[PDB]
Protein backbone atom coordinates (compact mmCIF):
# COMPACT_ATOMS: atom_id res chain seq x y z
CA UNK A 1 0.00 0.00 0.00
CA UNK A 2 1.61 3.33 1.47
CA UNK A 3 4.74 3.04 3.03
CA UNK A 4 6.02 0.00 0.53
CA UNK A 5 7.98 -1.67 3.48
CA UNK A 6 8.72 -4.93 1.03
CA UNK A 7 10.37 -6.60 3.73
CA UNK A 8 10.55 -9.79 6.41
CA UNK A 9 7.30 -9.80 7.89
CA UNK A 10 6.69 -13.60 9.18
CA UNK A 11 9.06 -16.40 9.79
CA UNK A 12 7.41 -19.80 8.63
CA UNK A 13 10.77 -21.30 7.89
CA UNK A 14 10.74 -24.22 10.60
CA UNK A 15 8.81 -24.02 13.86
CA UNK A 16 11.53 -24.50 16.04
CA UNK A 17 15.13 -25.40 17.34
CA UNK A 18 16.49 -27.04 19.85
CA UNK A 19 20.11 -28.57 19.84
CA UNK A 20 22.67 -26.19 17.31
CA UNK A 21 26.28 -27.53 16.61
CA UNK A 22 27.11 -25.06 13.91
CA UNK A 23 26.52 -20.94 13.16
CA UNK A 24 27.81 -18.64 11.09
CA UNK A 25 26.07 -14.93 10.17
CA UNK A 26 27.70 -12.66 7.21
CA UNK A 27 27.64 -8.61 8.13
CA UNK A 28 24.47 -6.11 7.59
CA UNK A 29 23.82 -5.59 4.61
CA UNK A 30 20.24 -4.31 2.32
CA UNK A 31 18.82 -5.95 -0.39
CA UNK A 32 15.87 -4.36 -2.40
CA UNK A 33 13.06 -6.64 -2.30
CA UNK A 34 10.57 -4.36 -4.55
CA UNK A 35 8.91 -5.92 -7.47
CA UNK A 36 10.14 -5.09 -11.49
CA UNK A 37 8.11 -4.87 -14.40
CA UNK A 38 9.88 -6.60 -17.68
CA UNK A 39 12.48 -9.70 -17.88
CA UNK A 40 14.77 -11.33 -15.66
CA UNK A 41 17.11 -8.78 -14.80
CA UNK A 42 19.17 -11.49 -12.30
CA UNK A 43 20.77 -14.73 -12.87
CA UNK A 44 22.17 -17.04 -9.99
CA UNK A 45 23.70 -20.26 -9.81
CA UNK A 46 24.88 -22.41 -7.30
CA UNK A 47 26.78 -25.70 -6.24
CA UNK A 48 26.49 -27.40 -3.22
CA UNK B 1 33.66 -18.65 30.06
CA UNK B 2 36.26 -18.24 32.63
CA UNK B 3 35.48 -15.09 33.84
CA UNK B 4 31.42 -15.53 33.54
CA UNK B 5 29.87 -13.65 35.81
CA UNK B 6 27.45 -17.05 36.86
CA UNK B 7 28.61 -20.33 36.95
CA UNK B 8 26.07 -23.75 37.52
CA UNK B 9 26.03 -25.97 40.02
CA UNK B 10 28.12 -29.25 40.46
CA UNK B 11 25.24 -31.61 39.92
CA UNK B 12 23.84 -29.25 37.07
CA UNK B 13 27.54 -28.37 35.73
CA UNK B 14 26.93 -26.87 32.18
CA UNK B 15 28.34 -29.03 28.63
CA UNK B 16 29.08 -26.40 26.35
CA UNK B 17 30.18 -27.02 22.82
CA UNK B 18 33.14 -25.05 21.08
CA UNK B 19 33.18 -25.02 17.36
CA UNK B 20 34.03 -23.12 14.26
CA UNK B 21 36.39 -20.99 15.55
CA UNK B 22 40.22 -20.99 16.74
CA UNK B 23 41.90 -21.41 19.97
CA UNK B 24 44.75 -19.42 21.14
CA UNK B 25 45.93 -21.47 24.23
CA UNK B 26 49.37 -19.35 24.48
CA UNK B 27 47.12 -16.58 26.46
CA UNK B 28 45.48 -19.47 28.82
CA UNK B 29 48.52 -22.02 30.02
CA UNK B 30 51.78 -19.73 29.97
CA UNK B 31 49.59 -16.40 31.55
CA UNK B 32 49.63 -17.81 35.50
CA UNK B 33 46.38 -16.31 36.10
CA UNK B 34 45.35 -19.67 37.90
CA UNK B 35 46.29 -21.52 40.96
CA UNK B 36 46.53 -25.02 39.79
CA UNK B 37 46.84 -26.77 36.35
CA UNK B 38 47.49 -29.97 35.13
CA UNK B 39 46.44 -31.88 32.25
CA UNK B 40 46.01 -35.67 32.04
CA UNK B 41 47.30 -38.24 29.06
CA UNK B 42 48.67 -35.07 26.80
CA UNK B 43 51.24 -32.42 28.22
CA UNK B 44 50.29 -28.62 27.63
CA UNK B 45 52.63 -27.84 25.35
CA UNK B 46 51.77 -30.93 23.08
CA UNK B 47 48.34 -29.90 22.80
CA UNK B 48 49.00 -26.53 21.50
Amino acid sequence: KNNKSWMESEFRVYSSANNCTFEYVSQPFLMDLEGKQGNFKNLREFVF
Amino acid sequence: VFNATRFASVYAWNRKRISNCVADYSVLYNSASFSTFKCYGVSPTKLN
